[PDB]
DNA sequence: GCTTGACAAAAGTGTTAAATTGTGCTATACT
DNA sequence: AGCACAATTTAACACTTTTGTCAAGC
């Protein structure tokens, strides 16, 4: 900026067993005149850990 | 050394055209088809011309086809501007490049100096189009007529868009509420937006082995089998032998035994000359007879 | 590989048939060119498809 | 080529070439290639051997 | 399917040896329906060219048994004979322009270019359309004017 | 049972086309050149498309009248007979 | 041991109405 | 891209032939 500021992320969608359970990935939506959208924002657990279509992921 | 630099080095050899010069290349091009059109016309109805004026047309037709051909050497440039868009999307940048010159070459077919347009103005749709509907029909290694591509193309979008309102991925419901379609109908269409992926790709740590090499041939014979299958033939070659010579036969030709194709009562029947119903009858007292326990507790095993 | 080349070489036939100028032509037959080479041994030449 | 042009021939591509394999003496090509002589102890006879 | 070959000898392929190997020219890029997933016709995969995809089946169907092998159908043109054929039969692809054989001429050193004295980076030259090269000259004409 | 037909291609080359002895036989047939060959016994019926592939001229005619072309015909020669 | 005429289901066959598919086209100017 | 229009394929269907089946009978 200049070509976005305040970027939103809201409560995650939901919880790591019900992410691992479904098959999806752990993330957190986040938000940015025209409000945007960016996506599902991928989150990381208390173990240092991700989700990533229900596999539990590790960053190295 | 490269080849698109080659292509680049001699389009930009053309001089590029003002709008007068369009017209006039414009002008001699309809001349050229008219004129030769009068040539070929005047033959049919039996009509002669003037020696020096016939001569005349002719020329013009020479004139004519030099005109066509500069007019697309100037605009070349064009088509490439407008094909460096559409690059990486499945197409090389060439094929777009070309597939744009097949469309710049409709333009001047239909352009009209009359209206008084800029060249440009009218050429940018034909190529434009030449190259989307291009990519519709050769970007797919299975291709999907352009309709379903634009279809495809357009839930897609609706998709875009309705991700961007909701903050979350549309669910069929909401993607065919907005699209007024049925969501079976998205489903159906998401399954054909999917394309292919490459047997040669390498799915096994460092090479180990490609992906094609882990497909099954479901279609080649399984040994067990062919060695039951052929005991099972001779088996019922024995059971045949209980039967009557002529109900052996029945049997044979109702389900193609001996030459592998069945027959109908009718064609049964005529081939031992009677009835179709006595066939029928004949039928259903050899598998009675079949059904004895004598004959039939050997081949249960066949399931 | 071979779609590259029967796309390239059926594009061939329509220039051919439309008059177009030796410059699109030519391109062509270049493009044609380096399809087929790409089919038997891509990369030889120039970055590979 | 727009003067003398009816006196020669050119092209491009891999007609070209195969025009140049078309009146080609394989023998002719041979024999003018079996000069052993013509100096030799250089490179230019290792060239043509 | 003697198992005891005395031989194995290569060569040059010509447009004929490849010609008669085909079975038909495929004429389209195409490869199966999206909907059908059927091989398309004229196209790659065509089993009108290469081989039906099931055994003793045509495309359409009106011959399906075994009871005739080595005809072909009238309808779709696809013989009926085993499915593996699939595997041993190949097709061909008319070229509109002629066109160098990779090996011949990137392979080092240029058989081409050895072959008619023409340096590799000119030869290179020639069959890409960089240059333009004499094929043929009137010597007698030339001379008299 | 095999019915043999023979086509004939149009640059000279003849193939044999095995058939089931029982069902029509086609008068054009897709051959191994390529190139489609008409049968040389039992007459061809062939009812060829017809369609004129639109040319040049076409979309040219369909925008100008041919009265309109006729004055520019008469522009251009008018112009070629002034440079003699 | 076989055939008849009934009847039905199943398989075709010709005639039509969707639907699917392929092609053409869009004019501020745009190189 | 989107739409119009023509061409082609697919469906739908009515209708006829074919095929299997029951009963009663020679
Ligand atoms: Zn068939």
């Amino acid at each position: 900026s200049p070509i976005f500021s305040d970027p939103r992320f809201d409560e995650v969608k939901a919880s790591v067993d019900e992410c691992k359970d479904k098959d999806m990935t752990y993330a957190a939506p986040l938000f940015v005149s025209q409000t945007v959208f960016m996506g599902d924002f991928p989150m990381m657990t208390e173990k240092g850990t991700f989700i990533i279509n229900g596999t539990e992921r590790v960053v190295v | 050394a490269d080849s698109v630099r080659a292509y680049l080095k001699q389009i930009g050899k053309v001089a590029l055209l003002n709008a007068e010069e369009e017209v006039e290349l414009a002008k001699r091009i309809e001349a050229g088809l008219y004129a030769t059109q009068k040539l070929a016309e005047l033959a049919e109805k039996g009509e002669k011309l003037p020696v020096q004026q016939r001569r005349d047309m002719q020329w013009i037709c020479r004139d004519g086809d030099r005109a066509k051909n500069h007019l697309l050497e100037a605009n070349l440039r064009l088509v490439v501007s407008l094909a460096k868009r559409y690059t990486g999307r499945g197409m090389a940048f060439l094929d777009l490049i070309q597939e744009g010159n097949l469309g710049l070459i409709r333009a001047v077919e239909k352009f009209d100096y009359t209206k008084g347009y800029k060249f440009s103005t009218y050429a940018t749709w034909w190529i434009r189009q030449a190259i989307t509907r291009a990519m519709a029909d050769q970007a797919r290694t299975i291709r999907i007529p352009v309709h379903m591509v634009e279809v495809i193309n357009k839930l897609g979008r609706i998709q875009r868009e309705l991700l961007q309102d909701l903050g979350r991925e549309p669910t069929p419901e909401e993607l065919a509420k907005e699209m007024d379609i049925t969501p079976e109908k998205v489903l159906e269409i998401q399954q054909y937006a999917r394309e292919p992926i490459s047997l040669d790709q390498t799915i096994g740590d460092e090479g180990d082995s490609q992906l094609g090499d882990f497909i099954e041939d479901s279609e080649a014979v399984v040994a067990v089998d062919a060695v039951s299958f052929t005991l099972l033939q001779d088996q019922l070659q024995s059971v045949l032998e209980t039967l009557s010579e002529r109900e052996a036969g029945v049997v044979r030709l109702r389900f193609g035994l001996t030459d592998g194709q069945p027959r109908t009562l009718d064609e049964i029947g005529q081939v031992y000359g009677v009835t179709r119903e006595r066939i029928r009858q004949i039928e259903s007292k050899t598998m009675s007879k079949l059904r004895h326990p004598s004959r039939s507790q050997v081949l249960r095993d066949y399931l | 590989l071979y779609r590259r080349v029967i796309n390239r070489n059926n594009r061939l036939k329509r220039l051919i048939d439309l008059g177009a100028p030796e410059i699109i032509v030519n391109n062509e037959k270049r493009m044609l060119q380096e399809s087929v080479d790409a089919l038997f041994d891509n990369g030889r030449r120039g970055r590979p498809v | 080529q727009d003067r003398y042009g009816e006196y020669f021939t050119g092209a491009m591509g891999a007609e070209s070439i195969k025009k140049l394999i078309e009146n080609f003496d394989i023998d002719a090509e041979a024999e003018s290639l079996r000069e052993v002589i013509r100096s030799g102890k250089g490179q230019k006879k290792l060239r043509a051997l | 399917d003697v198992n005891f070959f005395d031989e194995l000898r290569i060569g040059l392929a010509t447009a004929d040896d490849i010609r008669n190997w085909s079975y038909g020219e495929v004429k389209k890029p195409e490869t199966i329906n999206y909907r059908t997933l059927k091989p398309e016709k004229d196209g790659l995969f065509c089993e009108k060219i290469f081989g039906p995809t099931r055994d003793w089946e045509c495309y359409c169907g009106k011959y399906k048994r075994v009871r005739f092998k080595g005809i072909i159908c009238e309808r779709c043109g696809v013989e009926v004979t085993r499915a593996k054929v699939r595997r041993e039969r190949m097709g061909h692809i008319e070229l509109a322009a002629p066109v160098t054989h990779i090996w011949y001429f990137k392979g080092v050193p240029s058989r081409l270019g050895y072959l008619l004295d023409l340096a590799p980076k000119d030869l290179e030259k020639i069959i890409y359309f960089a240059a333009y090269v004499i094929t043929s000259v009137d010597d007698e004409m030339r001379h008299n004017e | 049972p095999r019915q043999v037909a023979r086509y004939r291609t149009d640059n000279g080359e003849e193939f044999d086309v095995p058939f089931a002895d029982d069902a029509e036989i086609p008068g054009t047939w897709l051959c191994r050149n390529g190139l489609e060959g008409t049968l040389i016994e039992g007459d061809v019926p062939e009812p060829k498309k017809v369609k004129p592939p639109r040319t040049h001229w076409d979309m040219l005619l369909e925008r100008r009248s041919v009265e309109e072309l006729e004055e520019l015909l008469k522009e251009r020669l008018d112009l070629i007979k002034a440079k003699r």
